[PDB]
């Protein structure tokens, strides 16, 4: 049946150059063109390039200029769009397509292929660093108190985050970390209490990263 | 930007749906390149006229590519041959898509004309993807001879060259002759017991009521006739199981213009990307230059084309006509019209519904009927004889 | 070029119809045919509706296409159920994709968020840094636009925003981290961080000191 295969997705350093090769299985080949739209985090498609059925025709959107290239065999059933000098932007969800025909500038689209994942960005594990989220100026509204600690720097994921040793586990919420372009993590822990335990008890929360070997008690 | 592609046509009705065609196309393959223009006039009365406003009215529009239909009421007597001429000059690519006699296939008098209706040429190739798994050989051919009549039996040898074997005699008679019956004794004489057929339709009624009283028709004398025989006034004659014969479209202009204009539209988008484009001339007036994007134009519509269309998948062969077209065996059963099966086109899918071949038998009988016939020759000489 | 225009999200309960409109600012939006996707999270992306009305072999219809221009204007529309109809829908005229639009189907009832606003640690305005973290939580459904404006208009240099999470008590949660030099922070009077939820929007305003 109608099934674009494709893999080898991972992580390579800006600048290098990749070998991509999504194969097919099923339909015939020859009658059909070959897309290529990717997605990306936090965003939609775009429309890249096409591939005509044999050679020859080969399409490229506005920004598809220089290394952003395709390529394709029809003898071994293989996709090699390849790419080259690859940034940071390059990181994103890649699905190997095809046309309903043989050309591809009606950009009729079906069989969405299956998906890679090329990362391109700077890769090294950094030591977390913490950094005490101060409260409000004794400003409450149903008694309640906001208060945490922040984590910043890390990678990769995941992280413990626990405050007092873990004794105090009612009203913690250590919420997910975000992606940022240095290719790091961060997220921060805010706990619930009275606002009378501002200025009388001292709150510290602790940080545990085994992969950067990281562990910093923080008092907020 | 305006790409003319014209298309003489017929009467203002079929003319029509160009005008919502070529939105759809100005929509598929959309962009600020390709916005293209439709001028057509239906087939004027009279040749000549009509042969001076193809230059007054078309390439004085400067047009591009020339899409040419079957006038509407009248027969094939006044086919539009000046379109293959006046655009002969400047060797622009022109594509019919309904008229078929097999005289436009060779691209010696008509320079470069493509077809997306296939002719009866074809037959024979379809005579010999069934003969082979018939269980029988040797075949009796018999056809009249304008033009059409030596294409389809050089093209069944060109077919029966690569395996050795050869057909019977051919017998080449003039198109309208009555009284031919002195033929059918000297081909009845032989062993062979099939018999191949194909004129035109008072020919076919002709050599067809002057074969009763011979007994060529029953059980063992298998006939083969085409389209041009069945379709007509000769319908009425048939004997008690001879073989039909129906192609599938027909009359279904509409799907034939979609996957043209689609095909037309991929290669110009194509084309729009390549060397220098000559702008075409004011027309006839004046300039009598050579068109030097004429034949680059062909050099593609030629190949590949392998689009995906309403009527299917059209291939073009090597020399024009397309390949892969769909077919409907026909069958004709004591004055009833049934089919048999369905030919795609090099592969051989008929059904397993009732079949009655001549004389009532339904089995395969003997190309040949009865054996012995081994005629010894020898020379006196020496005690060998 | 030209942009389409998509909801970011809209939710409906299993039994109403539900509409999804792509629209499209230059140009008529009949000239291209506009192409409707569907997406469902860790899923091949899907065909649903294209040539502005037409559905792939073996879709059971209850997909149609308006391509009514009005306001230079195409929408989508699926028959009243929410079986499987909780998925991301994505727009493709000619060569551009639009926004994008999640439908969720509708459960436990839904809550206005609670925004967070943190000041800036001394500590890291210490370090020539300054991050400002707005932690928005339990919000159903777990869709929600996070922006910050700089007292006078928004901003989006050193805007993060994580994409929200489902918790254990069905609700989610997400986070927000603004990347802020002490000079700019310094510099203005107050910042914010609007998260619109449900079509209402919170607004959280913080001074230095």
């Amino acid at each position: 049946e109608v099934q674009l295969v494709e893999s080898g997705g991972g992580l390579v350093q800006p600048g290098r150059s990749l070998r991509l090769s999504c194969a097919a299985s099923g339909f015939t080949f020859d009658d059909y063109a070959m897309h290529w739209v990717r997605q990306v985090p936090g965003k939609g498609l775009e429309w890249v390039s096409g591939i005509s059925w044999s050679s020859g025709s080969i399409g490229y959107a506005d920004s598809v200029k220089g290394r952003f290239t395709i390529s394709r065999d029809n003898a071994k059933n293989s996709l090699y769009l390849q790419m080259n000098s690859l940034r940071a932007e390059d990181t994103a969800l890649y699905y190997c397509a095809k046309d309903r025909a043989s050309s591809w500038y009606a950009y009729g689209m079906d069989v969405w292929g299956q998906g890679t994942l090329v990362t391109v960005s700077s890769a090294s594990t950094k030591g977390p660093s913490v950094f005490p989220l101060a409260p409000s100026s004794k400003s409450t509204s149903g008694g309640t108190a906001a208060l945490g600690c922040l984590v910043k720097d890390y990678f990769p994921e995941p992280v413990t985050v626990s405050w007092n040793s873990g004794a105090l586990t009612s009203g913690v919420h250590t919420f997910p970390a975000v992606l940022q372009s240095s290719g790091l993590y961060s997220l921060s822990s805010v706990v619930t209490v009275p606002s009378s335990s501002l200025g009388t008890q001292t709150y510290i929360c602790n940080v545990n990263h085994k992969p950067s070997n990281t562990k910093v008690d923080k008092k907020v | 930007k305006i790409v003319n592609i014209g298309a003489v046509l017929s009467t203002r009705k079929h003319e029509q749906m160009f005008r919502e065609a070529v939105n759809q196309a100005n929509k598929r393959h959309g962009s600020w390149k390709i916005q293209l223009n439709a001028t057509s006039v239906t087939h004027k009365p009279n040749a000549i006229q009509m042969a001076l406003s193809v230059c007054e009215d078309l390439i004085s529009s400067q047009v591009y590519a020339i899409l040419v239909s079957h006038p509407p009421t009248p027969n094939d007597h006044f086919t539009p041959t000046p379109v293959s001429y006046t655009a002969g000059f400047y060797r622009i690519p022109v594509l019919g898509l309904t008229t078929r006699m097999s005289i436009y296939s060779d691209k010696s008098i008509h320079l470069s004309f493509l077809r997306t209706v296939p002719p009866y040429s074809h037959q024979s190739s379809v005579w010999f993807e069934m003969m082979r798994v018939y269980s029988w050989n040797h075949i009796i051919l018999l056809v009249s001879d304008d033009h059409e009549g030596r294409a389809a039996q050089k093209r069944l040898e060109t077919l029966l060259e690569e395996r050795e074997s050869k057909a019977e005699k051919v017998l080449q008679f003039d198109p309208g002759t009555k009284n031919v019956t002195a033929l059918l004794m000297e081909a009845k004489e032989l062993e062979a017991r099939v018999i191949i057929l194909s004129a035109s339709e008072d020919d076919a009624a002709t050599v067809y009521r002057a074969a009763a009283m011979l007994n060529m028709t029953g059980s063992g004398y298998v006939w083969l006739v085409g389209e041009r025989e069945i379709s007509g006034n000769a319908l009425r004659y048939a004997p008690d199981g001879i073989l039909g014969l129906q192609l599938i479209n027909g009359k279904n202009e509409s799907a034939h213009i979609s996957d043209a204009v689609g095909v037309v539209a991929q290669a110009v988008h194509e084309l729009l990307e390549k060397e220098n484009i000559t702008d075409p001339p004011r027309g006839c007036v004046g300039n009598t230059n050579i068109w030097k994007t004429g034949p680059l134009f062909k050099r593609v519509l030629m190949s590949s084309k392998y689009a995906d269309g309403v009527t299917g998948r059209v291939e073009f062969n090597e020399d024009g006509d397309r390949k892969f077209a769909n077919y409907s065996i026909m069958n004709l059963q004591n004055r009833k019209l049934v089919q048999v099966g369905i030919y795609n086109g090099t592969h051989v899918i008929p059904n397993d519904r009732k079949i009655i071949w001549p004389g009532g038998e339904t089995e395969k009988p003997r190309g040949y009927q009865m054996s012995t016939r081994l005629k010894i020759v020898t020379i006196h000489q020496e005690p060998f004889v | 070029n030209f942009m389409l225009t998509q909801p970011h999200s809209v939710s409906e309960s299993p039994g109403k119809t539900v509409t999804i409109s792509c629209t499209r600012s230059s140009g008529s939006i009949a000239s291209n045919y506009v192409q409707w996707y569907q997406q469902r999270p860790g899923s091949s992306p899907t065909t649903v509706i294209y040539d502005d009305n037409q559905r792939p072999s073996g879709v059971p219809n209850r997909f149609s296409g308006s391509i009514d221009s009005s306001s230079n204007s195409a929408s989508l529309i699926i028959s009243g159920l929410k079986t499987e109809d909780e998925a991301d829908y994505y727009c493709q005229s000619t060569r551009v994709f639009g926004g994008g639009t999640k439908l969720t189907v509708l459960g436990q009832p839904k809550a206005a968020p609670s925004v967070t606003l943190f000041p800036p640690s001394s500590e890291e305005l210490q370090a020539n840094k300054a991050t400002l973290v707005c932690l928005i939580s339990d919000f159903y459904p777990g869709a929600v636009t996070v922006a910050w404006k700089a007292d006078s208009s928004p901003v989006k240099a050193g805007v993060e925003t994580t994409t929200p999470s489902k918790q254990s008590n069905n609700k989610y949660a997400a986070s927000s981290y603004l990347s802020l030099t002490p000079e700019q922070w310094k510099s203005h009077r107050s910042y914010s961080c609007q998260v619109t939820h449900e079509g209402s929007t919170v607004e959280k305003t913080v001074a230095p000191t």
